[PDB]
Order: structure tokens, then C-alpha cells, then sequence
RNA sequence: AACCUGGUUGAUCUUGCCAGUAGUCAUAUGCUUGUCUCAAAGAUUAAGCCAUGCAAGUGAAAGUAUAUAUAUAUAUAUGUAGAAACUGCGAACGGCUCAUUAAAACAGUUAUAGUCUACUUGACAUUUAUAAGGAUAACUACGGAAAAGCUGUAGCUAAUACUUGCAUUAUCCUUUUGGAUAAGUAUUUGUUAGAAGGAAUUAUAACAAAGAAGUAACACGUAAAGUGUGUAUCAAUCGAGUUUCUGACCUAUCAGCUUUUGAUGUUAGGGUAUUGGCCUAACAUGGCUAUGACGGGUAACGGGGAAUUAGAGUUCGAUUCCGGAGAGGGAGCCUGAGAAAUAGCUACCACAUCUAAGGAAGGCAGCAGGCGCGUAAAUUACCCAAUUCUAAAGAAGAGAGGUAGUGACAAGAAAUAACAAUGCAAGGUUUGUAUUGGAAUGGUGGGAAUUUAAAACCUUCCCAGAGUAACAAUUGGAGGGCAAGUCUGGUGCCAGCAGCCGCGGUAAUUCCAGCUCCAAUAGCGUAUAUUAAAAUUGUUGCAGUUAAAACGCUCGUAGUUGAAUUUCAAAGAAUCAUUCUUUUUAAAAUCCGAUUUUGUUACUUUGAGUAAAUUAGAGUGUUCAAAGCAAACAGUUAAAGCAUUGUGUUUGAAUACUAUAGCAUGGAAUAACAAAAUUGAACAAGCU
RNA sequence: CCGCCCGUCGCUCCUACCGAUUGAAAGAUAUGAUGAAUUGUUUGGACAAGAAAAAUUUUUUCUGGAAAAACCGUAAAUCCUAUCUUUUAAAGGAAGGAGAAGUCGUAACAAGGUUUCCGUAGGUGAACCUGCGGAAGGAUCAU
RNA sequence: AAUAGAUCCGUAACUUCGGGAAAAGGAUUGGCUCUGAGGACAUUAAUGUUAACUCAGAACUGAAACGGACAAGGGGA
């Protein structure tokens, strides 16, 4: 009957829709990161909050335990392949400390612009 | 026919979902009684035949005391521990008391031991004169409801004595 | 009516048939036969998600009309049939020799044979009975029936079973050293030596076996198959060699290539 | 993301609620809507009523063919097929719905040493024979009825339909070998003996009685002897019925229930596939209950799960899977391995169809579709190509299922531009900003490749095809909460707005409009319900002098809670200065100076057994993502690997969780219990 | 304090309650009565086939057997009665809430002009008054 | 006129808690053949002799009738 694939949502709004700062840092990163939506934004850091989810409860577990010694390096290879953390980078603190900016460096267009191709991130979009 | 529809055991009405199925089935009882020998065929689960007898004149009776089994007739059922209509119609079941030709069992003993295995056995003198009268007391051991053929083994000893009290400080 | 239900659900099908959501509505109910469903995979989906040779069952069926594939050495052409625990299956056209195997992981592989060894299956034995004459019958995992079983062979022990002429060849018993595979727990598919029988009064026995490499894991008496002495394995082994790893250091295997 | 804010006042600090805020795989509805992917969908109310059509059939070696057609050497032998019909199997699966149901169903955990079990699999049998009997369908002829999946009579023929019925083996002894002896599968009864289980009235064996059903009077052809069909018993398997322990929402304005009418138990029987008050007869007076019985309510099918979660929790679960139940409501029954079956039958009730009025026929909570009900839900479409089931099993079917249609239920990605030069503003010749003016690209139309059962969609290619890129984005607001106007007209306590506080009586920042601005954005409002907010249900974690709230007081049972006390330390290696690892030290049984067990439970630690889907999570560039469970690698055209000339190779589909109850398991602490004196032992010797 | 504020009585609207009417309706149980269909058993007995004889026909017997009938049982359905649940009509009665500048008084808040309040009892147009015993939340923390 | 005896079942409002009450309202009843229960008395745990009608249950039976005549409440608001 029903189909068997399932479908997760990507974002989750903020609650307490009319903060003015938090407005301004939106708009802030809306307009130099050149993204259409502050949609965008959302799914951006939803997508954080579930990475520092995963590395604070890593972090409760003590040191040299099975589960800690296989999700934080798993864990530590995807965010190194996605290049959101450094060489010098070897702990899990770097990922619990990695910002919306340091996620938002990797979109296709913020690359594209920063390597040229494009003279405005709006052009690169 | 089996299963609800009673009361719990704390005395509460149980509500009824779940309507008769065919496996809980209860046949009506077979009140066989003696007569011509007649059976019929019930066709249980899986198949399975049980022969439901309506009506037997004989059947397999074993002295025991010797453990031989021959083949011999009921002549009348005289006792049973269940409702007492049932020896007054005389309908025959599994733990009832029946009167049986011994002439089989007496020509036995002649044949093989001479007079009138582990022989030498002694008998005993309460089934020696039921002997010579010439009937004698048998229990049934069989199901003629379900296997469809009485049949039983002669009581001796305490058992004759305790089933003979309760026959005939006696009326 | 409520006989005998005849259909099996993707879903509701073993988890180790490895079969995907999406691929339909239904699994291939496994007939009746020498092993359950669940210790069991159907031929069909053997030789169409494992070997790969067929892609629809239509193909399967194409494939069991030629009297082809022999399951013990005999002839089989029911597309789901279970072929079960460990027996040989032999394709004649292409000219292979399976024998059906756990891998580390709980999952049955067909595993390269060859000629001389698809001769030698093991049976390991779920009952012995004695019926009329004082003849005596062991009952196998297989669900087959050897008559005139040596008297030394018990209840837990396994035979080499000659598949031309259904004949034993010879017995394993079951001390602390006889080597044994786990059937169904969590630990599936290992091999060990067997460290310790425990022996509960009225419960599951249960038996603690000792890895290759000295790890000890504890599992049910009814869910180990007896394979070899301490010398050897009487059969050959997938890759793996039974050998479980844990997940931390299965990762940085993968990763050295 | 472990959050708060407006409102009682002249002002203040509280309590306290109202209101705001966000989510909802949560429903409806309003406005709006250019792409693609993904896909819920008559559950809520009416398990209400249904026109029509379809939804279970089945013959490729293998039961029965002079209906019939055909082809080879020549009326001969082979055949190939084959309508109908008999026979066999299936139709007890699937699909739908959630009415009933509150220890019932279900779930985890057992038992069946208390049972049944078709297909399939392995074993393997006992008390005229060169092949036995009638009787029937199809068919033929005569018919009846308005009508039906109605059928009478007469005549023949088959069968794997129905029914009869035809070696031999084993054992004792002199001792390869000679004579001798015996002959029932299940099932039932009586008397006995007795490879395993945890425990046997077990397997099995002997004796004495019965005794089913069978052991082929059947059909086609594989190695350069086979198969099909059928058959007794055992075993396996697909399952099922009962069954152990434990677990559920609200209600005491339900406190005593059950027991003639079986309630609880014993005995004997009947019945069943089997156990059982399941039923019967006799007997006894039991059984449950404030740890909530018995009742009532549920807008209650249960669970896997879902929403919301910092942690606890609260709410939901008709609905993919599993289990249960039902086919308008009841009841009864046939066949069958399996049904108390409903696209099977019988009857009653309620509906309801045809009728020539005599009689027939029905069950959409199957797929579409219609009426009704409603706030509330799609096509009377295509196909068996995939998944899988049934069959006489390749070849036929399947509204199962798949495909498309409707579809702003949800979910994911993502257009409505980007860029160069002056004028202007800001700044030491840097940013923003109306003009031009060329590129770029979808949306769109057409052809094609492709896809597909066919078609459509996606993708890809080729033609056209954007300047007011008219290829024109909306929804709701602008006093505070809460981001955004003391801007301009109209109205003037009216109209109206306003979740709350409030605005409106001529200057309305709040109504009706325009402009501008704000918010979110192909989406945005509204209503209801629910979660967080709510530490305003508080176990974590509330409050009770005065805000609501200590019983008037004491006794007191259930419940909850309960002082201390019984085996303590020393010594030795390794990180950094400490930390960490190891041995013994009373008594009783074990091993000839040494070899090894020393209450029960809670609790706690480890395991075992854990269906998937969902969840967490490992891997993997579906162009990303939602996803899925895949995939990856050399190859303008062949090296290498291995095989003694060819064969692609490497893989992955993990792990975790799966109660609180049950099984096993290490345990020193903390808790109980046990044993412990108006006395109770142990040892030695003698005695029975 | 020209503050605030209480109650009766008038008028309107809304909600709920009591209510004679042996009120009404729909359900659900239980007993009783009748009782379709049907398992089983028995009684049956249309005939359909056998065994005997005469050289087209007859008797007897064996099974097998359809209508039909009876009796236990399973038991639909209908009716009576009783009880319970839900909904609901109603003369009249008596509340609560809301509304309007209505009428009468001044109960409380100041020692509110008789301090207030509690329990209880009686009385009065209404707020209320009075008796008895209490409390300070009193207008007294005090020879 | 309607039952009306007896046994079994069931019994409301109201109430001064005693009643109402035989409330209301149901079922059964003959004959025959049986079954079961209820006592007293003596011998060295056990075996015999003997008596009332009183209940309960079951078959069978009949023109479904049985407190067969007699006798004998009508209830309810």
C-alpha cells in the first residue's frame, strides 16, 4: 500500500520569529554568502545542530570507549572530507566549535566565486 | 462448543467477540447402548476416523490375573459410578460394570491348564463360584464412543469386593 | 477460512535474504522441505540476487526447466527451495560447485568448491530414534532420515555424509575441542573451538567457544554445528575464515587499500 | 537553543490565570501558485445503502478424446494438436475495514511429557495376473418453464472417478554351508520388561485379544536404468489450536461480587485432534476483592511505532508490517488437510431486484464507480512487463500487484536574472544608484534519442524561442507583545478593527482606502485538536500563616518508612611527585607441605534469545538533497591478475536498540528474609 | 467620600434545575412464552439393485436407501414483563449570569457612624436585625 | 366473570425501617415404573433385624391434561 521510502524535513524555524539582531545576522549571511532564502540559512544550521549533536553526546562518553573510538573518528572523516575541519585539527572540541560561516564556505557558489569563474556570488548562483 | 461464554474465575461476565470456530467443534454423545452390533463413522479433524458404537453384544475381556485376553458378550450392565441412568437404560462406558459370559474363560482354563507362562496361579474362590454360576463381573476399559468397541477385563479381589458391597448393611 | 497463510511480505521476509524495500510488494515464500524458512534461502533468489545469473524469477523458472542446478547432487526444479544450512549445489552447464555458508555477518553465501569436496556434506544430527527391531535413526538438520547410525553418535554430534550414496563416512563429537560454527545468534557465522559446555537443568543449555584469536563468545547448544577436531575444519571456509572483527578495526582494513 | 513577553496598580513587588510564541507523518478551509523529484488520499460521520463492469482459476512428456483438424511409408502404424465434459488441485491465500473487544485481544516469555497438520523433503510396507467389474458425464433424440450458473426421460462409452483382486522375508542350531521355526501398519484393551529426557505410564520389546487403511490391475521417457501420479507409518517442513509468567486508559455519585441457570474444587464418564466444568451425574463449599473484585465509560482493535522532547514526561497510533476480529445483524451447516468460509449453502430479522403474479434471485468494510452523510477524501483508466501466488506449474490467470490519471496531505531540490559605461550620493580615484546593450539561460512549442507491457514523466540532443525579461509572487501585517508609518484622504462611539491590552465622539500611528515599509515566501493565513512553553499536575520538580489549600482533635488497620552491631589490613611492579596492577590473612570437606567449595532474594554486571519497516548509526557524490542500497576499478579500444589458450576483478548491504517481566551469569556494598534458649547442638566411645 | 458599594423589587435575553403528566422515544440486558433452520439418534419405507423358479411373470430375503415424523441438542427470530442507559416535552415553581441612566433603602470599606467576621437559632421588604458561644483578619501587642 | 391450593422463581414507589408483600409478575402440578436422602435395635473397626411419611431427581405414558370435582385473593396508578 503505502510507500516504503521515507522523507525527512531539512529545516526547522527559528520560534520567536521577530528577534532584530537575529534578523540582522540572517541578513547578514544572506547577503554575502548571496543565498536566495533565509530557508537556506535554516537547513544550513539545522544541519549543524544535528553534527553538534552528535559530537557533544561523543563527547559525554569517556575516552577509549568502543562507541567514542568508532563515531568520532567516523564522524571526524566526514567533516575532514567535507574540509569543514583543518590538519591541525585532531580533537572534537574543532567540530563542536565549527560556525554557520565555515559550513556556508562550502557552497558551490561561495567556491566557484572564490576561485573566480563568476565576479559576484549573485553571478555565481 | 468449547473454551468461553463461561464466567471468570473471579466470578465476572467476559463480553464475546470472536464467534464459534469449527475447531472448538463438541459432538453429541453416543449413549451406546447393548444391542446388535452397529457403528458409524465420525470424521474428525485432519481426517481421522472415530467409529461412535450405537449398540454392542461382546468385546474383548482379559483375566488379568493371568493376562489373557478372549473374546466373550455382554450380558447385562449392572453398575457405574456416573449417573445411575445409566446402568437403568444400560448404555455402556469407559469405567462401567457389565455381566459377561465366563464359559470362555472357563474352557480356557481347562484347555491349557488342565482341571476345571507364569501358571499356577491359585485363583481365588469369590471368582470361582461367579464362575460356576456361569456369569461374571467385568469392568470396561475401552471407549465404544470413540474406538467403538466395548470391551474390559474381569475385576478380581478388593475391586470385585468393593464394587459387589456397593451392588448387594445392603439393600 | 484461516488454513495455512502462502504469501511473504518484502519487509516480513529475513532480514539476511538481503532483499531491498522498494523491489515489490512480496518475497518468495520458501516451500516445505529440508529447512526451515528462516535458517534457509530459496534457490531463487540463490542464483538471482547472489549469483546473479537470473534477473527476473521468469529467468529463475528458465533457468530450473533445464534439469541444471542439482541440490545434493539431485535434481531440483522448485523455483523456491530451500537449500538450507550447508549442502553442496551443483550447476552442471556452467559446471560449479557451491557449498551454502554463514559469513562472519549472518548471511549465506555460496562459497567455491571443489569437484572432490562437493562429495563430502555435513550433517549434523537433531535426534536419534529407535523404532521397530531396535533399529536405530538419526535425524538431521537437514530434515533427513539416516538408518543404521553408528551407536557412538549422539544427540549433538555431526556425520560426513556421502551425497551419491547417502551413506556416513564418519562422526564428530562434541568435546572441548571439537571446532564448531554458530548458526543463528548473534554470533552467526563464527568459528571456534568450544571452551566450556554449561549444562542447565530444565533450560537452554548453553556453550562458550573460543575464537582464533582467543576471544570467547557464548551461545545457545542448539545454534552450533559441529565442523572438525581440533586438527581442522573438516569443510573449507569463506574468506572471512569465520573469523568475526571488531567494527573499530574493520574500518582501517577498509580504509588500507 | 535547557528562552520567554503583553494584561489586575496612581505607582510597586507577588500569586494567579488569560493572551501571545513555535512544532505537529494533524485534519479542514481561504487566498495564491512558474519547474522537477517524491506520494498520503471516503478512517473520523453512516461496520450506512448500492446501479454497472471486473476481482480465482488451472492442461507445452506424463488421468480420461472416433466432437474435430492435420502430417509422414503405404485401408494400415505412428503422430501432432484439440472445443466440451468427467477427474485432480486451488478457491481457507490474497485484498478490505476497525464494528465488537478492558486481563479479553496483543506483546515479550514459556509448554504442548495435552494435540492436529494438505503441498514439499528424507526414510521406506503388513493378515484372469501377457492385468478384473458396473456406471456416468460429455454427446444424440424428445421436452417443460415469463425468467435463473433450472433442468426430466431414453441410449451408449472412458478414466490416476467408483470398486474387487495375483509371492516372500526374518529367526535356531551342527559351525561359506543343510535342515529346523515364525509371520497385521497405525489405533484400542489387559499383563509385563524397559537409547533419550529434567522428569516417562518414553522409544522399544514380550505375551493375550481386536484392527482401520495400505504395500501400483495407473501414465510419459534419461544414461554415448529415469520421471510423473498415488499409497501405510515415522521424521522434517509450511502452520495451527490450546497454554505459563508478566505488562493497559478514565471512573467508588460502582463495595462487595460469583454460586438454582457451573460459580471453585474432587471423583467417574461423555465429548474433542488433544488438556480442561468443555459438558453430564454424584459430592464438597468453595473462588475473587480497597494491591479496586464486580460494574459503568471509552468519540478503545493491540503492538512494531508517531508528534513533541535538555533530562523526566505529555499526547497519539483507523492507516505499509505482525497478531485479532468481521463480511447488513444473528444462528446453523456441507465439502475439505485446513472454514463455523460468506464474490459456499440453510433459516430468521432488516433492506432490496426480476416476474406473465405461478415463482426466481442478493450481499462492494475487494477494484473502480454512485447515493447518502458530512468540515472532511481520486479514474466506472492501462497491464500482468516487474514482485509474488494458484494450476494439470515456461507459454494461463491474478482490480493481488504494478503503471499512468486526479492530487498545494505531507517531504526534497529549485526560477522570477547576472554583467559593462557615464549622471548622482558617499570615500581619498573606492561602494551603492537611473540610462543605455550586448551575452547567458531556463519556462514554452516541435522533432528525435531514450524510457515504457504500450504510453506518459525524467534525462539528453536539434530548431525556434526574454526588455516593461507583461514569461509582471503572493499571503498577512505596520500602537505594544512583535519586524515594520505621530505619511495622505474618508468616517466620526457609526461603520468597523482588535487572539490580550486596547483603537474609533474631527489630527484615528489601530477602522475604510492610496503610498511606503515589514515578515515569510511558491507559499502564506484561519479554525479545531495536541506538544513545548507549564517548575500552571511538580518522581526529577510546585504550593498550603496572610494569595487556593493542614482534617476540630486523638486513637487506629491496610499502606509507606524504620537505631547501631557479625572480616579488618600489610606487602610487591608500572604513567606522574602521585596514581594504577598483583599475593595472603580464621574454620569445615578436596588433593602426600601443597593442590579448592563454603545461605535466599532484591539490586547491580555481563551474556543468551532478540522480525523487518521506523530510530540511532557505518559505507556509498541519487548532478546536491529528500533518497536508495547500491556500487567501485584498467580498458580510441589491450596490459596485468589466474588456467592448464580463455576466464573480468574488488566489494557493501554493518553495528546499536528491541520491555519493567522471563533464561543464564560475576558480585565484597546497601536493603530485607531465614536460621538464633522457660534451652539447641557438634564430636568421641559403647548399643540397636 | 460629590469615593466605593450591597441586596430585594420591576423589564429583556441566555443557561441550568425541580416538576404532576401510572410523560415520551431509542437502545441494552435478564426472565418467561412461542419458535424458522439444523447436528445427532430413532422411527421410516418412493425404489435400486441382488440371491430362487417356471421357458413373459411370481414369492421371500439381503443390504443401500429419498420424502416424512419424533426426541435430546445447537438455536435465529418475535412477543410479554422487568430493570438499566441516553435523549427529550411540560402548566407551574425556583435559581444563576448578562444588559439598560429603572424603583426602595444604606448593609460593608473610616470607630462606615450599632467594630467586623464565624457557627447556630429565630425574625424582618431588602440589604439585614437579634440571642448564645467564639476569633482579631480590631479600633487594644501596654500598671 | 376473571386466578384463587401448593412448590419454585421474582417482587417497585414509598416507609414510622417494623412494612408495603400473596406487591406486580412468571413456571410447574396427573398416572405409572424407578433412583436418592432423612432413624431405631448386637456381636467380637467390621456383619444382620426392623418403622414412619416427607422431600428431591429421572424415564415412560395420555386427544397437552392433571390444586381435573370440592375448595379457593382480581390486580395496579
Amino acid at each position: 500500500p503505502k510507500s516504503y521510502r521515507n522523507y525527512s524535513k531539512t529545516a526547522r524555524n527559528p520560534k520567536r520569529p521577530f528577534e532584530k539582531e537575529r534578523l540582522d545576522q540572517e541578513l547578514k549571511l544572506i547577503g554575502e554568502y548571496g543565498l536566495k532564502n533565509k530557508r537556506e540559512i535554516w537547513r544550513v544550521q539545522y544541519l549543524l545542530a544535528k553534527i553538534r549533536s552528535a559530537a557533544r553526546y561523543l563527547l559525554t562518553l569517556d575516552e577509549k570507549s568502543s562507541k567514542r573510538i568508532f563515531q568520532g573518528e567516523a564522524l571526524l572523516r566526514r567533516m575532514v572530507r567535507q574540509g569543514l575541519l583543518g590538519e591541525n585539527e585532531e580533537k572534537l572540541d574543532y567540530v563542536l566549535g565549527l560556525t554557520l560561516p565555515k559550513l556556508l564556505e562550502r557552497r558551490l557558489q561561495t567556491k566557484v566565486f572564490k576561485l573566480g569563474l563568476a565576479k559576484s556570488v549573485h553571478h555565481a548562483r | 462448543r468449547d473454551g468461553r461464554h463461561k464466567l471468570r474465575l473471579t466470578g465476572g461476565k467476559k463480553k464475546i467477540h470472536k464467534k464459534k470456530r469449527k475447531y472448538e467443534l463438541g459432538r453429541p454423545p453416543s449413549n451406546t447402548k447393548l444391542g446388535s452390533r452397529q457403528v458409524h463413522v465420525v470424521r474428525g479433524r485432519g481426517r481421522n476416523y472415530k467409529y461412535r458404537a450405537i449398540k454392542l453384544d461382546s468385546g474383548s475381556f482379559s483375566w488379568p490375573t493371568f493376562g489373557i485376553s478372549k473374546n466373550t458378550r455382554i450380558i447385562d450392565v449392572v453398575y457405574n459410578a456416573s449417573n445411575n441412568e445409566l446402568v437403568r437404560t444400560k448404555t455402556l462406558v469407559k469405567n462401567c460394570i457389565v455381566v459377561i459370559d465366563s464359559h470362555p474363560f472357563t474352557t480356557w482354563y481347562e484347555n491349557t491348564f488342565g482341571t476345571t507362562i507364569g501358571k499356577s496361579k491359585n485363583i481365588d474362590p469369590l471368582l470361582l463360584e461367579q464362575f460356576k454360576q456361569g456369569r461374571v463381573l467385568a469392568c470396561i476399559s475401552s471407549r465404544p464412543g470413540q474406538c467403538g468397541k466395548a470391551d474390559g477385563y474381569i475385576i478380581e479381589g478388593d475391586e470385585l469386593l468393593f464394587y459387589k458391597r456397593k451392588m448387594d448393611k445392603r439393600n | 477460512g484461516k488454513g495455512i497463510k502462502k504469501h511473504l511480505k518484502r519487509v516480513n521476509a529475513p532480514s539476511h535474504w538481503m532483499l531491498n524495500k522498494m523491489g515489490g510488494q512480496y518475497a518468495p515464500k520458501t516451500s516445505s522441505g529440508p529447512h526451515k524458512l528462516l535458517e534457509s534461502i530459496p534457490l531463487v533468489i540463490l542464483l538471482r540476487n547472489r549469483l546473479k545469473y537470473a534477473l527476473t524469477f521468469d529467468e529463475v523458472k528458465m533457468i530450473l526447466i533445464q534439469k541444471i542446478v542439482k541440490v545434493d547432487n539431485k535434481v531440483r526444479t522448485d523455483c523456491t527451495f530451500p537449500v538450507g544450512l550447508m549442502d553442496v549445489i551443483h550447476i552442471t552447464k556452467s559446471n560449479e560447485y557451491f557449498r551454502l555458508l554463514y559469513d562472519i555477518k549472518g548471511r549465506f553465501v555460496p562459497h567455491r568448491i571443489t569437484n572432490e569436496e562437493s562429495k563430502y556434506k555435513l550433517c549434523k544430527v537433531k535426534k536419534i530414534l529407535l523404532r521397530k527391531g531396535r533399529l536405530s535413526i538419526a535425524v538431521t538438520h537437514d530434515g533427513r532420515s539416516i538408518p543404521y547410525i553408528h551407536p557412538d553418535v549422539k544427540v549433538n554430534d555431526t556425520v560426513r555424509l556421502d551425497l551419491e550414496t547417502g551413506k556416513v563416512l564418519e562422526h564428530l563429537k562434541f568435546q572441548v575441542g571439537s571446532l564448531v560454527m554458530v548458526t543463528a545468534g548473534h554470533s552467526v557465522g563464527r568459528v571456534g573451538v568450544i571452551s566450556s559446555i554449561d549444562k542447565n537443568m530444565g533450560t537452554y543449555d548453553i556453550i562458550h567457544v573460543k575464537d582464533s584469536r582467543n576471544k570467547v563468545f557464548a551461545t545457545r547448544l542448539s545454534n552450533v554445528f559441529v565442523i572438525g577436531d581440533n586438527t581442522k575444519p573438516y569443510i573449507s571456509l569463506p574468506r572471512e575464515k569465520g573469523i568475526k572483527l571488531d567494527i573499530i578495526e574493520e574500518r582501517r582494513n577498509r580504509l588500507k587499500a
